[PDB]
RNA sequence: CUGAAAAUACAGUGGGGCCACUAGGGACAGGAUUGGUGACGUGACCUGCCGUAUAGGCAG
């Protein structure tokens, strides 16, 4: 059934997330790490904290969204290509992309993407979209997935989810958003950007003037936005980053193992079955099967999967 | 004697990813990076990230939609009309549509 | 005048050296404070650039007091259990080979907590004097030579901390004047110890 | 396996990573425009075989 | 209890003289490497003092 050269391009394109603070003179002062070297086989220890007189620190990144989850980028089999195309169209017209878009949008609003810096202070999030909208969350610390929100934050969630869903479904619409978090820093608060694997060094973004500003990898922000997978069991303790085998990085064992029928490929073998299930789900108050939500979340993640 | 100087100016997003030409590495040593980028070395000594000339050449000659009367997709001009996405030759040697 | 010494050798391969080195120095510190001793020095015979060794040696002029320190509870207990190898009180070969192990506090400035503490103090003092608090940063990255850690617990305040030990080489013997960890702190105390192997 | 059957290696090794050494190109912060320039020469070489 | 036992190859030594690889010479046309990725939270580096000082020194 499965093709030779089946591959998908990801739908969510987040940038590098730069850390900085604003003074009276300049409105972009890059947050620099303190380099210490030892000994010539020199070891480099780098530490990062908010400068003494600075009271707010900013994390900024851009997210642009293409509709690269309707048709595969490459394929050998014409019938598979036509099947997946019609499946995507069926899933779109049923209105499941809306549910995916809401989950993606909620992670942006609660500051998941601020990993170890999340809710260390009173964080507010500003979102400026390409279509001239401007959303504000006011306090990140008062939100949570399972919590019920105020009508203001729900209006922000509704509007931005509609913009992301339209961007995810329409190929002829170019959509981008500029997302800034403003965190109330304590006196010389330690900041946790992304580190290099190889000593302790931080992921830097070289400015135009030559100075290096500590940041998160795009992949890490991505991993935060796409932390929605709680379909693996009914009472799921956490939301996993979307993986083909439901791999949990913290615990370090797969929640959708290859032996099980809930891994991506086992679900991808039943597409013609799920198409008929979705076609029955059209006109019908009937909810969509969570396997299809997991399927389309992997297709929105992308892959050069089998083979 | 005709020559053109062509420049694109892209309104970039905040720390947007750029996609230049990638150098092949199947012969991989684990010391230095496997996936590299094609670079144009400047007179100052720095390396500007760049496309191959053949890459640019392949884009300009993406004009071949004559292989069917209702085909909208344009292939890169090939003697057998090779489509590497769907992975078939649109002008096979069996047919009368191949160059030869 | 003839400086005697003994040596505690840590036998297990899986032993955390910073822990055991701290325990040995803390027990010496306790003993020094109890008995009111002055001139006690600590030397690391098996000191490498990779790490401090399995060996720690205590250098003093009196033989009886070293014999008293050898006959402490922890040493004989960890020798009975079979983790320690405690040497007899031997006279130093007394040829040459003087080194100086220093507790360098400046190493502590490479960590964020120290900068936060130090700036909080400078803020209070600058505020007390009545001027505006505006400290200026350094341009050069901080240069430190190899140092090894010795884990040390304040029983007075119940606070865990670390001694940043650095080895220097000197030509000939100086006066035995040390800190209460016998550790020649590079300006106040200038006490040398014999190099053992 | 090649015909879709799970081979039994450690449950902990599936969540395990691969170390990738890549080159990355991003626009420097607060640079509004990027530029791509090439030159094109056109010759009349399709009239006569070389 | 061996195709059995046993066993001093030695002394001396001049390869030498001479020597021209040379002339001539188009490697050339065409080329899409591409899809996808969380370095760390079972950790020592703390809490203070002196000093005008992110200088430099110190106590557990």
């Amino acid at each position: 059934e499965l093709c030779n050269i089946l591959k998908y391009d990801r739908s969510l394109y987040p940038g590098k997330a730069v850390f900085f603070y604003k003074t009276a003179d300049s409105d972009f002062v890059p947050l620099e790490a303190d380099i210490n070297k030892i000994r010539n086989n020199i070891l480099t220890l780098e530490e990062c904290y908010v400068p003494p007189n600075v009271e707010h620190i900013f994390c900024r990144f851009s997210l642009r969204v293409q509709a690269n989850s309707l048709v595969p980028s490459g394929c050998s089999d014409p019938e598979v290509f036509s099947l997946l195309k019609e499946l995507a169209e069926t899933f779109k017209e049923c209105g499941g992309y809306k549910e995916l878009a809401v989950r993606y949008c909620r992670n942006i609003l609660i500051g998941t993407w601020l990993w170890r810096n999340q809710n260390t202070g009173n964080t507010q999030i500003e979102i400026k979209t390409s279509k001239g909208s401007c959303y504000l969350i006011d306090n990140t610390r008062k939100l949570a997935w399972e919590s019920k929100w105020a009508s203001d934050d729900l209006k922000v969630l509704e509007e931005l989810s509609n913009e992301i869903e339209s961007a995810l479904t329409d190929p002829n619409v170019f959509w981008s958003a500029d997302i800034t978090a403003k965190i109330e820093a304590s006196f010389c608060q330690e900041i946790y950007p992304s580190q290099i694997l190889n000593s302790k060094q931080f992921v830097k973004a070289k400015c135009a003037d030559g100075r290096y500003a500590v940041s998160f990898n795009s992949v890490k922000i991505g991993a935060a936005l796409q932390s929605i997978d709680d379909w693996w069991d009914e009472d799921a303790s956490k939301r996993l980053r979307v993986h083909e085998f439901g791999a949990d990085k913290e615990i370090g064992v797969a929640r959708r193992p290859p032996d099980s029928e809930q891994n991506f490929y086992s679900i991808f073998k039943n597409t013609e079955w799920y198409l008929s299930a979705l076609k029955n789900c059209i006109t019908n108050n009937e909810k969509i099967d969570p396997a299809i939500y997991y399927l389309f979340s992997v297709l929105i993640k992308g892959g050069m999967f089998q083979k | 004697f005709w020559s053109a100087d062509i420049t694109a100016k892209i309104e970039a997003s905040f720390c947007q990813e750029i996609y230049p030409s990638q150098i092949l590495n199947d012969k991989v040593k684990q010391g230095e990076a496997s996936k590299q980028f094609v670079k144009a070395k400047c007179a100052d000594g720095r390396y500007a990230v760049s496309f191959n000339s053949v890459k640019i050449g392949a884009a300009l000659q993406s004009i071949d939609d004559w292989w069917d009367e209702d085909a909208s997709k344009r292939l890169r001009v090939h003697e057998f009309g090779a489509d590497k996405e769907i992975g078939v030759a649109r002008r096979p040697p069996d047919s009368e549509q191949n160059f030869y | 005048m003839q400086r005697y010494y003994f040596t505690v050798h840590f036998l297990p391969k899986q032993a955390n050296l910073a822990l055991l080195t701290g325990r040995c120095i803390s027990i010496m510190h306790g003993f020094i404070l109890k008995h009111n001793i002055e001139g006690m020095g600590v030397t690391f015979p098996a000191w490498s650039d990779s790490s401090i060794g399995n060996e720690i040696a205590f250098v003093y002029t009196d033989k009886e007091i070293l014999n008293t320190l050898k006959d402490q509870a922890y040493f004989v207990d960890m020798q009975d259990c079979g983790f320690f190898k405690v040497s007899q009180v031997l006279a130093v070969p007394d040829s040459c080979e003087e080194v100086r192990f220093i507790r360098n506090q400046a190493v502590a400035k490479i960590f964020t907590g120290e900068s936060r503490r130090r700036l909080k103090r400078l803020q209070k003092r600058a505020l007390a004097r009545g001027e505006d608090f505006n400290p200026k940063k350094i341009e050069a990255p901080r240069e430190i030579d190899i140092f090894h850690r010795v884990a040390m617990t304040s029983k007075s305040s119940q606070e865990d901390y670390i001694l940043h030990i650095q080895k220097q080489d000197v030509d000939c013997q100086a006066e035995p004047y040390f800190s209460n960890y016998g550790l020649a702190s590079n300006e106040k105390f200038k006490g040398t110890v014999p190099d053992l192997s | 396996t090649p015909q879709f059957s799970p081979k039994n290696i450690s449950p902990q090794d599936l969540t395990h990573n691969n170390i990738l050494t890549l080159e990355e190109c991003y626009v420097p912060p607060n640079v509004e425009h990027i530029f791509c320039r090439f030159s094109l020469r056109v010759q009349a070489n399709s009239l006569v075989p070389s």
